[PDB]
RNA sequence: CACGGACCAAGGAGUCUAACGUCUAUGCGAGUGUUUGGGUGUAAAACCCAUACGCGUAAUGAAAGUGAACGUAGGUUGGGG
RNA sequence: GUCGAAUUUGGGUAUAGGGGCGAAAGACUAAUCGAACCAUCUAGUAGCUGGUUCCUGCCGAAGUUUCCCUCAGGAUAGCAGAAGCUCGUAUCAGUUUUAUGAGGUAAAGCGAAUGAUUAGAGGUUCCGGGGUCGACCUUGACCUAUUCUCAAACUUU
RNA sequence: AGAACUGGCGAUGCGGGAUGAACCGAACGUAGAGUUAAGGUGCCGGAAUACACGCUCAUCAGACACCACAAAAGGUGUUAG
RNA sequence: GUGAUUUCUGCCCAGUGCUCUGAAUGUCAAAGUGAAGAAAUUCAACCAAGCGCGGGUAAACGGCGGGAGUAACUAUGACU
RNA sequence: UUGACAUUGUGAAGAGA
RNA sequence: GAAGACAUUGUCAGGUGGGGAGUUUGGCUGGGGCGGCACAUCUGUUAAACGAUAACGCAGAUGUCCUAAGGGGGGCUCAUGGAGAACAGAAAUCUCCAGUAGAACAAAAGGGUAAAAGCCCCCUUGAUUUUGAUUUUCAGUGUGAAUACAAACCAUGAAAGUGUGGCCUAUCGAUCCUUUAGUCCCUCGGAAUUUGAGGCUAGAGGUGCCAGAAAAGUUACCACAGGGAUAACUGGCUUGUGGCAGUCAAGCGUUCAUAGCGACAUUGCUUUUUGAUUCUUCGAUGUCGGCUCUUCCUAUCAUACCGAAGCAGAAUUCGGUAA
């Protein structure tokens, strides 16, 4: 998504490849908004066993 | 400016028409009821679908507000409603000054 | 060294409507308007007509209201005839 | 460039316009795509370009005022045409004369105020401060009459 | 680039400035004759190769408002003072 | 998201987000109750999520400084 | 998503100013 | 079997909601933008001796402040300087003389004022009621501010008088709505009483883009209507800047102004620099450099002929006719 134009994607902004803005999205998010991480609790490398 | 909380001044009673004592008060406006008919008409218009409808101001320059002394008769009991000009303070019963002082402290 | 126009013919752009202002012509005139309708007909014409209605004959107030002669319907100064 | 596989391909079939489809170029979706093609709303609105059809006769402008989300536009007054009407030299006049006001520009002034500005001379500090000596000379500060040159925001005149 | 006053150009041809929005002269129905303006009168070109006193010789002389540029500084060129 | 293999992937959760069987009365609708009223109404209390608070989280979006002291010529600064 | 009202019936304890 | 008056379905209510829908995102402007306010105003000057008068002209100022810094009376006279007094010194408080304003009057500036308009003290609330007229701006509308009255009712003083805010020139605000005071008034139209509401007059809450919209960005994916009213090449005016050259000759050159040079100044040319400007072209004049080729300029690098030298020769340097 962050490789498409923003038509296509909420991540396709352009000029560099960037998302831009929290790659984390809420779950009381709207169809069409919810791409990366949806309910993430946390993000990162874990290394948990 | 401060200003007396007692003036004498002439009242527009019609028992009375001469200069009279007034307890003289500031101007602090309603709580503007529900049902006066502008703000029935508003609601009105601001039901349904379509947003807003009336406008919604923004563009203030102003800094203070004129002050409106009401001036009650002391005995006819009738209050007469005057204005002043603009000021960043007004305190009714304030202190006088006082000349050839030393400056304090 | 700004734009349209190679040429010819034909076509090709301030209209009609509703409500109005000034002005003018006309009818009648403190009145005016026959044509909604009816009568009538040589039949969309022409001719004719009741009741209404519209505007005018009073203004002024937001409104309840009130409602225009002291005087040859006034005084002074002009004024054509 | 690739050429035995994420290979090339027929036909059948599926997804349709703020939709599809995209190994992602805003690419592709019938020579049409940063929103298809068709008809209608639609003679869409245009302070913006363009054009605007016979002849003669008389008169004859404006780009200024004020207000405007006003600055390529309007309203507004002015300039202009027409229609006239009341009267017949009543009244006037982009002019002078005489009488009577008002003005502070040009010029002028700075040995007048103000502000600036060159030069000496005179006179107190007996110094503001140091010296020469167990009070005399420099430095400045003031003061007096002079001298050169200035002013849109100086000025008697 | 921007004000003041008036005159103009625009909206205007005509004679003059060769040429030309704005300069000079003059503003315009159709014509004849006379006279002029501004500008000209060697030849182009209508009009004295007119009269008069001087000055100027330039191996880019100069030649007429607006107007189509030249300065400081020099010259034992020549002229007057 | 990144982009084979190898090797490594540091510091920062204050911000913006995401997330939490985390303290609260702080704020907080409509229905509901209470008070006053002849009622229309006014006035209160109580109160959901949310916000507000608190915790976590960077292979989440993203961040990684300006100053000065300081070692025997100078210089630099392992040090504060 | 949260509350209310309605779909919405039948019971029991034990608690709130 | 599970599940159970939960849930689901329904309707309102709060939250979330660029995923999606609309829309918007000033003006002036030596192009736009950035800055700025020349957008509402005030003083001085520009302004050309009535009045008016422009530029993003020059020096400044305003969105305030004051129960007195308003109103009246009275006494007094201020800047500043000289000569004089325990500590007391430059600077304390006291005195006399001088003192046309050289001070003060909120502030910008200008004007105005001396038995005051200043300082000081005394009393007050004309910073009030009513409602018209007039000046500035002007369309002779509004608004702001102001002037002279009338009708009341007050202050002040012995009084005559003066006072309708601040000595004058700036210090500000429509309709719609809300709101407060006033008249105790009108109306809710079948008729009444109360509550509520709607009026009349007068204030306030604000529009500073100040005659008064409710408003963020991006587009190199772009679009349309226009514009040479307008920027980005040429060309045109200008020549500060850049380049080139004069004049005077203090000085340099051992000596010696000028062989060769040349400070301070000053007169110029040029348009292969850059600006300034915005006339031409926006229904289109192909935008850097190079290559190629022609021709012109001369402010001459070489070459021909020369003059000068601080030219012995050699070399060099200055110059003339020369493109
Ligand atoms: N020659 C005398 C001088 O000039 C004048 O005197 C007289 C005339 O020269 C002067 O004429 C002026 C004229 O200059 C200029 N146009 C101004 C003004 N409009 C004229 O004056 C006249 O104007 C019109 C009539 O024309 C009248 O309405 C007006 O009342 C009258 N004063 O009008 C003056 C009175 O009739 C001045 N008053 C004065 O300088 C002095 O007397
Ligand atoms: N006022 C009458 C006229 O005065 C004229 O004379 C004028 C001048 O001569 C005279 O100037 C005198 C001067 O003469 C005398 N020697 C010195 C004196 N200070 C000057 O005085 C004048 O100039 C000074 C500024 O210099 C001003 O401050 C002063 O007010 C002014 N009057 O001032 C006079 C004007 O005030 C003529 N004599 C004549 O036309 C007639 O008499
Ligand atoms: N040159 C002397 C010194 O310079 C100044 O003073 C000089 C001037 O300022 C002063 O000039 C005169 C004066 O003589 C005379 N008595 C009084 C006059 N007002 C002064 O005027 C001076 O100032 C005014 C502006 O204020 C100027 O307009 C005027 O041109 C100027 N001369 O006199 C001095 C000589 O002309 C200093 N004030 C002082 O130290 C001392 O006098
Ligand atoms: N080379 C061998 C000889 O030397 C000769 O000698 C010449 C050179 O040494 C020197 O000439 C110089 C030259 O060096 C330099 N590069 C150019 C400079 N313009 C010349 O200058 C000379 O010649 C020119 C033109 O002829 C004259 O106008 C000038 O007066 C003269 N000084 O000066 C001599 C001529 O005056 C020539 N180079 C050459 O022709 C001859 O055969
Ligand atoms: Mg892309
Ligand atoms: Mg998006
Ligand atoms: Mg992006
Ligand atoms: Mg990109
Ligand atoms: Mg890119
Ligand atoms: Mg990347
Ligand atoms: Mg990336
Ligand atoms: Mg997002
Ligand atoms: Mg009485
Ligand atoms: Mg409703
Ligand atoms: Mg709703
Ligand atoms: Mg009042
Ligand atoms: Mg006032
Ligand atoms: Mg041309
Ligand atoms: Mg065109
Ligand atoms: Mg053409
Ligand atoms: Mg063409
Ligand atoms: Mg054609
Ligand atoms: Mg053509
Ligand atoms: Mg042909
Ligand atoms: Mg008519
Ligand atoms: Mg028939
Ligand atoms: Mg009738
Ligand atoms: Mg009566
Ligand atoms: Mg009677
Ligand atoms: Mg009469
Ligand atoms: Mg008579
Ligand atoms: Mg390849
Ligand atoms: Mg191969
Ligand atoms: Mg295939
Ligand atoms: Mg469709
Ligand atoms: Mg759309
Ligand atoms: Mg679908
Ligand atoms: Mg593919
Ligand atoms: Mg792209
Ligand atoms: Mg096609
Ligand atoms: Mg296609
Ligand atoms: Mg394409
Ligand atoms: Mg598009
Ligand atoms: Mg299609
Ligand atoms: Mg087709
Ligand atoms: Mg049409
Ligand atoms: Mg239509
Ligand atoms: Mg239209
Ligand atoms: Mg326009
Ligand atoms: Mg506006
Ligand atoms: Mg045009
Ligand atoms: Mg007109
Ligand atoms: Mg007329
Ligand atoms: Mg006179
Ligand atoms: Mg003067
Ligand atoms: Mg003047
Ligand atoms: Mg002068
Ligand atoms: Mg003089
Ligand atoms: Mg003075
Ligand atoms: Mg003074
Ligand atoms: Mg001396
Ligand atoms: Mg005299
Ligand atoms: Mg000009
Ligand atoms: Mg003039
Ligand atoms: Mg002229
Ligand atoms: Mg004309
Ligand atoms: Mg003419
Ligand atoms: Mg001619
Ligand atoms: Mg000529
Ligand atoms: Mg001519
Ligand atoms: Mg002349
Ligand atoms: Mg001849
Ligand atoms: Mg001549
Ligand atoms: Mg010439
Ligand atoms: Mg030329
Ligand atoms: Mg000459
Ligand atoms: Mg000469
Ligand atoms: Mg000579
Ligand atoms: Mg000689
Ligand atoms: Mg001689
Ligand atoms: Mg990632
Ligand atoms: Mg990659
Ligand atoms: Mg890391
Ligand atoms: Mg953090
Ligand atoms: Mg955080
Ligand atoms: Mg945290
Ligand atoms: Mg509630
Ligand atoms: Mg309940
Ligand atoms: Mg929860
Ligand atoms: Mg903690
Ligand atoms: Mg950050
Ligand atoms: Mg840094
Ligand atoms: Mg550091
Ligand atoms: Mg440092
Ligand atoms: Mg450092
Ligand atoms: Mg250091
Ligand atoms: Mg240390
Ligand atoms: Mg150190
Ligand atoms: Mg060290
Ligand atoms: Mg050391
Ligand atoms: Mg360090
Ligand atoms: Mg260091
Ligand atoms: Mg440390
Ligand atoms: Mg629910
Ligand atoms: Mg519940
Ligand atoms: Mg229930
Ligand atoms: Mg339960
Ligand atoms: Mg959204
Ligand atoms: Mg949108
Ligand atoms: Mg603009
Ligand atoms: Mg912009
Ligand atoms: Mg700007
Ligand atoms: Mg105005
Ligand atoms: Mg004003
Ligand atoms: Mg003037
Ligand atoms: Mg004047
Ligand atoms: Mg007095
Ligand atoms: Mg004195
Ligand atoms: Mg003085
Ligand atoms: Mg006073
Ligand atoms: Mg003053
Ligand atoms: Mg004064
Ligand atoms: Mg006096
Ligand atoms: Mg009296
Ligand atoms: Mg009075
Ligand atoms: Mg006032
Ligand atoms: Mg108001
Ligand atoms: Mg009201
Ligand atoms: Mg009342
Ligand atoms: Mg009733
Ligand atoms: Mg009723
Ligand atoms: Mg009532
Ligand atoms: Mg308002
Ligand atoms: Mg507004
Ligand atoms: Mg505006
Ligand atoms: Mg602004
Ligand atoms: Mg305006
Ligand atoms: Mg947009
Ligand atoms: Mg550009
Ligand atoms: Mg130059
Ligand atoms: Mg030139
Ligand atoms: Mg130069
Ligand atoms: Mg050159
Ligand atoms: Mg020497
Ligand atoms: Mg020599
Ligand atoms: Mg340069
Ligand atoms: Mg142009
Ligand atoms: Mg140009
Ligand atoms: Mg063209
Ligand atoms: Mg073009
Ligand atoms: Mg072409
Ligand atoms: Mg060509
Ligand atoms: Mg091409
Ligand atoms: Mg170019
Ligand atoms: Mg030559
Ligand atoms: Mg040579
Ligand atoms: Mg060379
Ligand atoms: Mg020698
Ligand atoms: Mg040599
Ligand atoms: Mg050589
Ligand atoms: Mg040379
Ligand atoms: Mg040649
Ligand atoms: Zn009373």
């Amino acid at each position: 998504g962050v490789a498409m134009n923003p038509v296509d994607h909420p991540h396709g902004g352009g000029n560099h490849q960037h998302i831009g803005k929290a790659s984390t999205i809420s779950r009381g998010a709207v169809s069409g908004q919810k791409a990366g991480l949806i309910a993430a609790r946390r993000t990162g490398l874990l290394r948990g066993s | 400016v401060n200003v007396p909380k007692t003036r004498k001044t002439y009242c527009k009673g019609k028992t009375c028409r001469k200069h009279t004592q007034h307890k003289v008060t500031q101007y602090k406006a309603g709580k503007a009821s529900l049902f006066a008919q502008g703000k029935r008409r508003y609601d009105r218009k601001q039901s349904g679908f379509g947003g807003q409808t009336k406008p919604v101001f923004h563009k203030k320059a102003k800094t203070t507000k004129k002050v409106v002394l009401r001036l009650e008769c002391v005995k006819c009991k009738t209050r007469a409603q005057l204005t002043l000009k603009r000021c960043k303070h007004f305190e009714l019963g304030g202190e006088k000054k006082q000349k050839g002082q030393a400056l304090q402290f």
